[PDB]
């Protein structure tokens, strides 16, 4: 959309986790660890696990998720 | 043995890395202690390891770790929850 | 193309990383956390971050990356 910076892509991942384990598609095995590489990702990019729905707001992402978005991705391999 | 090795290393800045040796009737909350000793952390809740992408948690011994000579390194997280 | 599968993201969401580490184009500790952060994923989801090449030889994103595909997806916000 705008320029997918890495703030950009980093708010439509955790997203997409949280959306993962908010309708629970996950065993709590994986849950718990994508738990922490949630909060991991967030620091490595300087950000609040919390402030994600500030992230969606500031961006023209508001109201897609990750999976959303890749699923309206109609890549046709040409190989 | 009972000679658990094993490393100890924070992937976030100031990423530290210590060494030691531990027993199998510890568990991870023992790894916490020690840290905390070692005056690199505060609180046992700031304390997340995690082995392989696995989470390490309290409950688990140290005797289940599956640490090698490859992977004889834990992952120290630590954040005010 | 073919939906959106969680493995197909996943393997996105990894490779995406992978290639911000393979430049260096995140700081020492950040290179370190998104390393442990890529294997909690591999382990959650049901795969290995060493068969990344494998998903995405099959996968429709195979040559393309977490990047492009979300710069080239643009959707406008009729709010």
């Amino acid at each position: 959309m705008m320029s997918a910076s890495k703030e950009e892509i980093a708010a439509l991942i955790v997203n997409y986790f949280s959306s993962i384990v908010e309708k629970k598609e996950i065993s709590e095995d994986g849950a718990d660890s994508l738990n922490v590489a949630m909060d991991c990702i967030s620091e490595a990019f300087g950000f609040e696990r919390e402030a994600v729905s500030g992230i969606l707001g500031k961006s023209e992402f508001k109201g897609q998720h990750l999976a959303d978005i890749l699923n309206s991705a109609s890549r046709v391999p040409e190989s | 043995n009972a000679a658990v090795h094993l490393t100890l290393k924070k992937i976030q800045a100031p990423k530290f890395s210590i060494e030691h040796d531990f027993s199998p009737s510890d568990t991870i909350l023992q790894i916490k202690q020690h840290l905390i000793s070692e005056e690199k952390a505060s609180h046992i809740s700031e304390i997340k390891l995690l082995l392989k992408g696995k989470v390490l948690h309290d409950n688990l011994f140290l005797s289940d770790l599956k640490v090698t000579p490859a992977n004889s390194t834990i992952t120290v997280m630590i954040k005010p929850n």
